[PDB]
RNA sequence: GAGGACCGAACCGACUAAUGUUGAAAAAUUAGCGGAUGACUUGUGGCUGGGGGUGAAAGGCCAAUCAAACCGGGAGAUAG
RNA sequence: CAGGUGGUCAGGUAGAGAAUACCAAGGCGCUUGAGAGAACUCGGGUGAAGGAACUAGGCAAAAUGGUGCCGUAACUUCGG
RNA sequence: UUCCUUGUCGGGUAAGUUCCGACCUGCACGAAUGGCGUAAUGAUGGCCAGGCUGUCUCCACCCGAGACUCAGUGAAAUUG
RNA sequence: GAUGUCGGCUCAUCACAUCCUGGGGCUGAAGUAGGUCCCAAGGGUAUGGCUGUUCGCCAUUUAAAGUGGUACGCGAGCUGGGUUUAGAACGUCGUGAGACAGUUCGGUCCCUAUCUGCCGUGGGCGCUGGAGAACUGAGGGGGGCUGCUCCUAGUACGAGAGGACCGGAGUGGACGCAUCACUGGUGUUCGGGUUGUCAUGCCAAUGGCACUGCCCGGUAGCUAAAUGCGGAAGAGAUAAGUGCUGAAAGCAUCUAAGCACGAAACUUGCCCCGAGAUGAGUUCUCCCUGACCCUUUAAGGGUCCUGAAGGAACGUUGAAGACGACGACGUUGAUAGGCCGGGUGUGUAAGCGCAGCGAUGCGUUGAGCUAACCGGUACUAAUGAACCGUGAGGCUUAACCU
């Protein structure tokens, strides 16, 4: 049974999921639109959107908390200097998923996930 | 090739001596 | 285990009566581009529901 | 939750120090004895000049368990170890004259009124 | 007597004045609207059909919507029936509330149990497992034997095997009614009833003693 | 669960004093010995608290007559007559289950003073 | 500063269990296990040949073959 | 092709160490992937109360585990 | 090494066809195809105890690799 | 040109020559408790010590610890202790090679399921216009066990000792169903402590790796050892048995005619499946009211116009689920994610200040962080469509209206 559990295992172990969504969180911040598989694009919303609400209030403690979760100072700098102020009046829902076709190599269903103002 | 390993084994083959 | 008698070409095509592929029925046309795409998917040139979502 | 092969301390001054449960009385395929349940035991260790000697087969009543007892409001009372009081095999009356440590109120039945009265405290 | 259709709100407890805590299930019984009455002449048996709850107008079909319109009732989330005992009579449009259980002492609650999916024989039928060690080969929770040799040469109907567990109708009988609360449409029964929270429940007075 | 919460508020006690793990507390519980109803006191160290509204509970451990006794009380049950804090203790944890293996001078809890 | 001494990696082995058994593998893998300055172990070259060799001896080994190797011949042995 | 294959080189921090953990120089991610999150199998983690009652048998697991000091019986071939 | 045989007596256990000590009625021990002892040693056989535990009572949950679905490639034993 | 062996495990299923529970007749049956026979197969019917053992002996229970069949049920379900390969030894036999239902120590157990069977779960067509619900119940399955205490009553019975039937009440054991409010387990998706090392320029603060590095707590969900419920009562027809009336046979006689009792067995009653029940049933509601041509003139074929109720597909997903299926929602919108407010868990964050030589302590401060929970909120994704499904539904007869 699986009743009322949340999250996708995505055929990885615990530490490899955590690293993978940390790398993909930075890639979406840096480029503002990336292409990934549809299950991975949906599980990304629950990682990247909590960072943008953390970045709405600029503080030394919030920056050290965004760093502990992104481990990239270029990403932390952009979150607090550009994205946070840019989304300051939006109440959640910072990303948008658009389904595209199927990956050629293995027929994976693909999607684009981007920030809403790009 | 050789015989299958269960067809060589005495325990499997020799069940009714 | 393995079969005792060779199955017939009729039993082989009865088993395959369920293996048929089904075609896509709903192919939508975009409101501005006027071209076809899968429903709820972006068009091949980057449109979705009238707006150019992807400058590729 | 006492079953066969459980070791129990003894809560009276009959002479036993440790006893082993060898049968949970009162039914076929019965598994566990809670507080206030009669069990058949054997004596594993005893003091040099007690009323009972090592290797005897007696009855006993469980008075304390680590599993504990439930109360009607949802409460629990747990102890640090399992203890029992030796009973005569035939009369089922206590062999010792003192009781050590508290007992609980499930011993409040006409059978075990001598245990309730000697106990230092009843929770 | 007839029963009523409710909804499982959850479990809680009731503390009594003498320090007993009664575990209760809370069942929300809104008013049940009578939508059709069946009689021996037209239908061959005596029963009432009731509806409850609400349904959004865009999700009720034309065949269903015209059924409610003839009864003069607002659409509910479903339809259920109850057999009428001799000497009970109802009328279309009449509403029935939880005060019907005011003097009832025990009830029977039927609902759909929680679905456990495809379950094995250890979970489904309490089969004993085999040894975990001592040489066992790939057979730790498997069912064991399923028949005898050449006589009868087959497996019997009703053999206990793994398969779909749960997600079926279950009736629990002889549950005490702890409190009927007509103002808030509640009924409190002692103990646990089948289903998940938010599931439909049919509550009826107990048939046994 | 608006329905459940307001069925729950009407039963909760309003006079529950504030206490935390490590505190020495004395709980007085109604005991019925035949016909008469009587109060009996249980004093010990709070080692665990569960905060769930009406389903709140707390565990007290005392050493009586040579053997430790742990009693789990339900906070809002009418068996519980009164709760009173005798001493405030200083601990870093929320559950003091490590006191189960310690005894005597090793089980001492420092007082809070503030 | 002795020792077919002691604990223990490389190195040499193979006591137990699980896996595998149309295998990843015609004998392995994982987790533990034994010896570990010696009657030790290993590279290169050499010698012993089939009723023969060699054997701290199990009828063991002698090219995945051993109570008598493999190849060719007698040979289309004989077969109630 | 999860096997076999002789020699030379031999950095840091902890360590007795060529063990073990994390790293350098350097080299790789093992030539099918994407989903889901049933039984059952495999490899592991934790477990109330009990504690060998399991079984052919404590098999397998769990436990013990270092250094310094105190202390250490029968028996003995006087070394253990 | 003893068939009768689970000999009999004692010990250990609540209960001991095994184990230990004895007796001798040795079917069918016995003196270099050695007898009787024996400290140390043994991946050696049997028995007991302490510690420890999912071995069990009686299983529950969790983490991964398969099993299941999708796209690609694509076997086998067997068979009137 | 192969039908694997004893015992154990797991899972069973039948018979009745009945071990318990149920109903009776006789007793050398006062009562309690028995003995013996008849009826009855609904349910139930031990845990351990020794031993490879089945068996047996023993210990302690139980209402009782049934007897048999099923390839002495069950190895394409497990084991491999015994037996029964190759090694080695003892006793004995043999000159010897060797032998011994004599003993002893060691010793490879393969199979990805085509068919039938069984357990679950769908697709097609049918049921005669199409569609959406709610039903009826032919038929099938599940369940059925029992102890002790108290009252009756120290009554009946008995010299005493002892000690009831019938009836009622309570509380257990084992088994089953559901559930998660409580007590708990888990909780590698939450918080914290801490060891070694590497990095983020360094300090401070963090992150990776070491089995989740090791540990300590713990949310939802799942769950038992947790806690609710169940086995019935009653009815019908009976078994053995007991009768009433009553001839044959002036009497007697339960039987021949007639009438009445009588058990956990049977049929119901209770729970669940169920119209593919092809004998394919019923009720309510919803929708479609156009032309034309042709031949082989018929339940005929085609063309144009039209496309209804509804369905599917797609999308957001679920206490539903292997996949199908099932449930909810798709802007006239709380379906999921985020966000906002709470709760819960952990246990007083970082920064800064103060005290101390320093580890460290104190203040700001029950702070900060907080998964799956609760109450809300259109911020993001759930699109205008298109697709399937038609256009009044055969013949004969009867009864009514014309
Ligand atoms: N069963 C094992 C060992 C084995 C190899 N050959 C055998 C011949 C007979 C018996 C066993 C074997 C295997 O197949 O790998
Ligand atoms: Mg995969
Ligand atoms: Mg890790
Ligand atoms: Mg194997
Ligand atoms: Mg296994
Ligand atoms: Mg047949
Ligand atoms: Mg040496
Ligand atoms: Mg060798
Ligand atoms: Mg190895
Ligand atoms: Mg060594
Ligand atoms: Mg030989
Ligand atoms: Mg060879
Ligand atoms: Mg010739
Ligand atoms: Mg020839
Ligand atoms: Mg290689
Ligand atoms: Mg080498
Ligand atoms: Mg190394
Ligand atoms: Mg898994
Ligand atoms: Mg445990
Ligand atoms: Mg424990
Ligand atoms: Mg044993
Ligand atoms: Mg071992
Ligand atoms: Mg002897
Ligand atoms: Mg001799
Ligand atoms: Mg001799
Ligand atoms: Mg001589
Ligand atoms: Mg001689
Ligand atoms: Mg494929
Ligand atoms: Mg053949
Ligand atoms: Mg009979
Ligand atoms: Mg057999
Ligand atoms: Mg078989
Ligand atoms: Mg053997
Ligand atoms: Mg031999
Ligand atoms: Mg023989
Ligand atoms: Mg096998
Ligand atoms: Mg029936
Ligand atoms: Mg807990
Ligand atoms: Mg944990
Ligand atoms: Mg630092």
């Amino acid at each position: 049974m699986r009743h009322r559990k949340s999250g996708r295992q995505l055929n990885r172990n615990s530490s490899h999921r955590q690293a993978m969504f940390r790398n993909m969180a930075g890639s979406l911040v840096r480029h503002e639109i990336i292409k990934t598989t549809l299950p991975k694009a949906k599980e990304l919303r629950r990682v990247v959107e909590p960072l943008i609400t953390l970045a709405k209030t600029d503080s030394v403690a919030n920056r050290r908390l965004a760093f502990a979760r992104t481990r990239d100072n270029e990403i932390v700098a952009k979150l607090f200097n550009e994205l946070g102020p840019r989304f300051a009046s939006r109440a959640g829902g910072y990303t948008r998923i658009l389904k595209c076709g199927f990956r050629a190599g293995d027929n994976a269903p693909m999607a684009y996930i981007e920030l809403v103002d790009r | 090739v050789t015989s299958k390993w269960f067809n060589i084994d005495n325990k499997i083959v020799d069940h009714r001596p | 285990a393995v079969q005792q008698n060779k199955p017939t070409r009729s039993k082989r095509g009865m088993r395959r009566s369920h293996d048929a592929l089904t075609a896509v029925t709903s192919l939508s046309v975009d409101k501005t581009s006027g071209e076809k795409h899968l429903r709820h998917h972006i068009t091949a040139d980057g449109y979705y529901r009238g707006r150019k979502v992807i400058a590729k | 939750m006492i079953q066969e092969q459980t070791m129990l301390n003894v809560a009276d001054n009959s002479g036993a120090r440790r006893v082993m449960c060898i049968k949970v009385l009162g039914g076929s395929h019965r598994r566990y004895a809670g507080v206030g349940d009669i069990i058949k035991i054997t004596i594993k260790e005893a003091i040099p000049r007690g009323k009972v000697k090592k290797g005897d087969v007696l009855k006993a009543v469980v008075v304390r368990t680590k599993k504990g007892v439930r109360r009607p409001d949802g409460s629990v009372i747990r102890f640090d170890g399992n203890a029992c009081v030796l009973l005569n095999n035939n009369s089922e009356q206590p062999i010792g004259t003192r009781i050590f440590g508290p007992v609980t109120r499930e011993l409040r039945s006409e059978k075990f009124m001598k245990i309730i009265s000697l106990a230092p405290e009843v929770l | 007597m007839i029963g009523l259709v409710g909804k499982k709100v959850g479990m809680t407890r009731i503390f009594t004045e003498d320090g007993v805590s009664i575990p209760v299930t809370v069942i929300e019984v809104e008013a049940n609207r009578v939508t059709q009455v069946k009689d021996l002449a037209n239908d061959g048996y005596r029963a009432i059909q009731v509806t409850t709850g609400a349904k959004k107008a865009n999700r009720v079909t034309k065949p269903e919507a015209g059924h409610f319109a003839k009864a003069g009732v607002e659409a509910g989330r479903g339809l259920w029936e109850f057999r009428l005992a001799e000497g009970e009579e109802f009328t279309v449009g009449q509403s029935i509330s939880v005060e019907l259980f005011a003097d009832v002492k025990k009830v029977d609650v039927t609902g759909t149990s929680k679905g456990k999916g495809f379950a094995g024989t250890v979970k489904r039928w309490n089969f004993r497992t085999q040894d975990a060690t001592h040489g066992n080969s790939l057979s730790h929770r498997v069912p064991g034997s399923i028949g005898q040799n050449q006589t009868p040469g087959k497996v019997f109907k009703g053999k206990k095997m793994a398969g779909q567990m749960g997600n079926e109708r279950v009736t629990v009988q002889s549950l005490d009614v702890v409190r009927v609360d007509a103002e808030r449409n509640l009924l409190l029964v002692k103990g646990a009833v089948p289903g998940a929270t938010g599931s439909d429940l049919i509550v009826k007075p107990a048939v046994k003693a | 669960s608006n329905i459940i919460k307001q069925l729950e508020q009407e039963q909760m006690k309003q006079d529950v004093p504030s206490f935390r793990p490590g505190d020495t507390v004395e709980v007085k519980v109604w005991v019925v010995e035949g016909s008469k109803k009587r109060l009996q006191a249980f004093e010990g160290v709070v080692i665990a608290i569960r905060n769930r509204g009406l389903h709140s509970a707390f565990t007290v451990r005392k050493i009586s007559n040579g053997e430790g006794v742990e009693r789990v009380f339900q906070t809002h049950s009418p068996v519980v007559d009164s709760i009173s804090v005798k001493r405030r203790g200083a601990v870093r944890k929320a559950k003091l289950y490590y006191l189960r293996e310690r005894t005597g001078k090793a089980a001492r809890i420092k007082e809070r003073l503030n």
